[PDB]
């Protein structure tokens, strides 16, 4: 009941952040590619986070 | 993940490589200089 009480409460704050998380995901995917090293982390580290 | 078409641009064919490691069984490849190639795509789109 604990170790499965856990799992849930977990999921739930894990389904609102995989709301938050695929906007980045979805950023990325789409648009960096065709960048490079320095300047892809600078766009979704520096700038979307 | 791709949504559009993944065009790859490689020189030194890491990207190509890789490819045909993760897709290894009929990755059928056509330079567009291929003399039949819409051939060979069109029946690959059907069965491939």
């Amino acid at each position: 009941n604990k170790r499965w009480t856990q799992n849930v409460k977990f999921l739930k704050e894990n389904i609102k952040s995989m709301i938050g998380d695929s906007l980045l995901a979805s950023a990325f995917v789409s648009y960096i590619g065709a960048f490079s090293a320095k300047l892809r982390l600078e766009l979704w580290k520096n700038t979307w986070l | 993940a791709c949504a559009r078409w993944p065009l790859i641009i490689d020189p030194q064919l890491q990207g190509s490589t890789w490819i045909r490691g993760k897709q290894g069984e009929n990755l059928t490849t056509i330079s567009l200089s291929q003399p039949k190639w819409l051939g060979a795509l069109t029946s690959s789109i059907s069965s491939g």
